[PDB]
């Protein structure tokens, strides 16, 4: 029967590790559900996801919530009333966001792959030669793939901190980063993105054996980048080596600013860095977004008249609902984590 | 009213960025929400200053406020207003004192300085009451402190002196003889 | 201070537009929309014609069937923005309807209305009745000649009677093109400043033999007394009201006769009354008496009538507001329309 999907979210948003996140993607398959035009408020919201303002489409959705109350239920909206004002997120257990993002890059990917020039990243090649000769790459005469042009661009950690610190300074916001200068060491793991190794994953969504990092966050560090910005994934620190993707790139906006496709092709390179490096477990949309997104580093783009559009794609919607589809689960099995924890309790 | 306005476009994220001032300088209660809401005209607007300079103009929700007190599914309840509250109670009494219960309705508290308040309630008394009826809502224009107001009357009184709990009488008994003194 | 309500005839060929209670239409532009062989993904009415020669020009309605309204939604964009002035969101809506008009334009035409116009109420007439209305009658029968199809309608207390429409497809259109082939746009116009009808026309040619005060005046208007002139298995604009008025039963018959209006372009020929009169009554039982109202202002009747409809004091209930669409779907008109 259908009210047992419904009392399911009564009974899964009832948990004690629901966030902001989790509501919103729950929430409008309750929505989407318990009523059945309305499109474009899936599409609102979800334009808001991407960009993390959990904030303010929670409270519009509990606006149209109550606007169509008619067609939905005076339980729906009690409860959905009750547990928003409680609501905060922490990166550790941010991990339906990470499966999105996950999902996202994948999703990046073959629209890059469907960009089919890839002459954009050979002569990038050019520019890096010129930046770090002492650690020049002397690679594929051209790049083919987009996996030969991934691991290339995955090659800047080549370009010291040396290249980049003139450019790391004048930042405010880097001098903030908070991971911990603990080593913790290699943790064996499912799914890169979803860092957590013991996260519910589908078997659809499960890669290799590979062993990923345990990063700290220090908390301790005035401003740290996690306690601005929580609802970014697993951050412990800002995207440092995009300083560097910046210095093959202003060597490059000004040779090739004389091109007229370069609009493209800039936003081909940030996109494909955005999204391997999200898939490669390096880091987050947001880590590495809001570093490009500076004052100083924008202004290279100003003056040659780029607009960048840091991989936003409007139609994340596969992704979004295969992750309602992940608390939906993630939440019951989580909620009987204690049903069976109370009645083995009445054993002893 | 900070809701309805930010849907408006006008917004007030911070503890004050004001909505007091436009609940009580500009909001009113109809005697009709929706004749009120029909009326195309932009004449049901009244605009004010921000503190700079920006003004804004609310209208609408200038009778859409009061009303959550007579409609208070507005904001998510089911309590039924203020109007049938008063015969509700009306109705838990004896029909032999509900002659003067009904010509006797006073409203108090700085929720009521809402203009319209009375003939609105008046409206919807007269309707749900019986017929023979004779009602007469009150609004004293000094309604926001009234009930101070009403206190210095009683201690102006020469015989309110003998109604006074002094100590002398609480050291022995307590504080209960405030159940036996203040009734 | 209300909204003034926007009454638009689409006519076959021409536009008629304007607000609620004038006396004249305001806006008639055609209604047909072009686009290159001012970069224009749409060039509606006419402009086009300015540009006959560079453009790719479509005509949506055909023969009062609306069959292009992606063009449609066109030239209502221009009524409202370019040539009514008015913002469409801010004015109530009157469409002209053809007899006979299948279900779904008329819930097409809903849809375009609430949601692309974001009109604030609609109402959808037919263009028949709503001719009746300006010559003030409600029960009678209208014949109505466009410059696409040619209807005639029996209405019956106000209802307009679906078993009864009868339609013909001769029109203006199809008068022109005709006096081309008998006088060897220019021709449509000359149709329009010399040519009448001729009360007896084997007499009316023998003077016509006989000198030359000019044989085609009189012979393109009786294309549509005498449709042999273009190849159609059709009667005579006449028989057809007969016949109309024939499927009515008996107690309603005696006033149609006694009410049959004239509407329409085609209609304003100079002297169609009298021609009809001897037609009809001739035919007819001649126990009957019969009264053929030819108003002078036929060729704007239909919105003349929308005018009025829409002014009034009684058809402010009858409004479909968006509520109702929002609640029923493109359907409510069915409902609130018939």
């Amino acid at each position: 029967s259908y009210q047992k999907i419904e009392l399911s979210i009564s009974l899964s948003l009832d948990s004690p590790k629901l966030d902001e996140s989790d509501f919103i993607l729950l929430s409008v398959k309750y929505l989407e559900k318990s009523l059945g035009e309305f499109s474009g408020f899936f599409e609102d919201i979800e334009k808001l996801y991407f960009k993390q303002n959990y904030k303010e489409a929670i409270e519009k959705i509990l606006d149209f919530c109550k606007k169509n109350e008619s067609l939905l239920s005076e339980q729906v909206v009690q409860r959905l009333a009750e547990v928003a004002p409680r609501l905060k997120s922490n990166p550790k257990d941010n991990e339906s966001r990470r499966l999105y993002e996950t999902l996202y890059a994948d999703h990046l990917e073959s629209v890059i792959k469907q960009e089919s020039d890839l002459s954009v990243f050979n002569e990038l090649r050019d520019s890096y030669n010129a930046v770090k000769p002492e650690y020049a790459v002397t690679h594929e005469t051209e790049i083919k793939t987009l996996d030969e042009a991934k691991q290339f661009i995955l090659s800047f950690v080549m370009l010291n901190d040396n290249v980049e610190l003139p450019l790391k300074a004048q930042s405010e916001r880097y001098p903030k980063k908070d991971r911990s200068r603990e080593e913790l060491g290699n943790t064996p793991s499912a799914n890169p993105g979803i860092m957590k190794p013991n996260s519910p994953n589908f078997t659809d969504n499960l890669v290799p054996v590979r062993d990923v990092p345990k990063i700290a966050i220090n908390e301790k560090v005035a401003g740290g980048y996690s306690k601005t910005k929580p609802t970014t994934p697993f951050v412990a620190s800002l995207s440092g080596t995009t300083y560097s993707l910046m210095v093959v790139l202003t060597d490059y906006i000004e040779k090739h600013k004389t091109d007229k496709d370069i609009e493209k092709k800039v936003n081909q390179i940030i996109n494909l860095w955005i999204s391997s490096y999200i898939k490669e477990g390096y880091h987050s949309y947001s880590e590495v977004v809001d570093v490009l997104t500076e004052p100083f580093l924008q202004s290279i783009f100003d003056k040659a008249n780029i607009k960048l559009n840091y991989g936003v794609l409007d139609d994340t919607h596969a992704e979004f609902r295969k992750a309602q589809d992940y608390v939906f689960g993630l939440t019951i099995q989580s909620a009987m984590h204690h049903e069976l924890q109370e009645r083995f309790k009445n054993k002893e | 009213l900070m809701k309805i306005l930010t849907e408006r476009g006008y917004s007030f994220t911070t503890t004050a960025e004001i909505v007091r001032d436009i609940k009580e300088k500009l909001c009113y209660v109809a005697l009709d929400f929706e004749q009120e809401m029909a009326t195309s005209s932009s004449s049901l607007e009244k605009s004010y200053e921000l503190p700079d300079g920006q003004v804004i103009t609310i209208g609408n929700e200038r009778f859409r406020c009061p009303e959550a007190l007579f409609q208070p599914s507005f904001l998510g309840m089911e309590s039924c207003g203020i109007h049938e509250t008063t015969f509700n109670s009306i109705m838990k009494c004896d029909v032999d004192i509900r002659k003067d219960l009904y010509a006797n309705t006073v409203l108090s508290g700085g929720t009521t300085m809402y203009p319209g308040i009375a003939d609105r309630m008046q409206k919807e008394i007269t309707a749900l009451a019986p017929s023979t009826m004779k009602i007469k809502i009150i609004a004293p224009p000094e309604r926001k402190y009234s009930v101070w107001i009403g206190g210095s009357i009683l201690a102006s009184l020469s015989t309110f002196q003998q109604m006074w709990i002094s100590k002398q009488e609480y050291d022995e008994s307590g504080p209960s003889i405030v159940h036996r003194k203040c009734f | 201070e209300e909204i003034a309500a926007l009454v638009i005839d689409n006519g076959s060929g021409m536009c008629k537009a304007g607000f609620a209670g004038d006396d004249a239409p305001r806006a008639v532009f055609p209604s047909i929309v072009g686009r290159p062989r001012g970069q224009k993904d749409s060039y509606v009415g006419d402009e086009a014609q300015s540009k006959r020669g560079i453009l790719t020009l479509k005509y949506p309605i055909e023969h009062g069937i609306v069959t292009n309204w992606d063009d449609m939604e066109k030239i209502w964009h221009h009524t409202f923005y370019n040539e009514l002035r008015v913002a469409p969101e801010e004015h109530p809506v009157l469409l002209t309807e053809a007899p006979l008009n299948p279900k779904a334009n008329r819930e097409k035409m809903t849809q375009i209305m609430f949601e692309t116009f974001n009109t604030p109420a609609m109402y959808v007439a037919i263009q028949a009745v709503l001719s009746l209305y300006a010559s003030g009658r409600t029960t009678g029968i209208v014949m109505d000649s466009g410059d696409g199809v040619t209807h005639t309608v029996p209405i019956y207390e106000g209802y307009a009677l679906p078993h009864a429409i009868l339609r013909l497809d001769l029109a203006g259109r199809d008068l022109t093109d005709y006096l081309m082939k008998i006088l060897t746009e220019i021709v449509r116009d000359i149709k329009e400043k010399l040519c009448y009808v001729a009360l007896d026309f084997e007499q009316e040619m023998a003077t016509a033999a006989s000198s030359s005060s000019l044989n085609e005046r009189f012979r393109c208007p009786e294309a549509l007394f005498q449709p042999s002139f273009l190849g159609m298995e059709s009667c005579g604009i006449h028989e057809t009201t007969f016949n109309s008025i024939m499927k009515c039963d008996v107690d309603i018959r005696k006033d149609l006769y006694a009410n049959t209006v004239l509407s329409g372009g085609t209609t304003m020929y100079p002297g169609i009354a009298d021609r009809m009169q001897k037609e009809i009554t001739a035919l007819a039982p001649s126990t009957m008496k019969i009264k053929i109202i030819a108003p002078p202002e036929r060729k704007y009747s239909v919105w003349i009538g929308g005018s009025i409809l829409a002014s009034l004091s009684t058809f402010q209930q009858m409004w479909i507001s968006k509520q109702e669409y929002d609640e029923s779907g493109p359907s409510i008109v069915h409902r609130k329309c018939f």
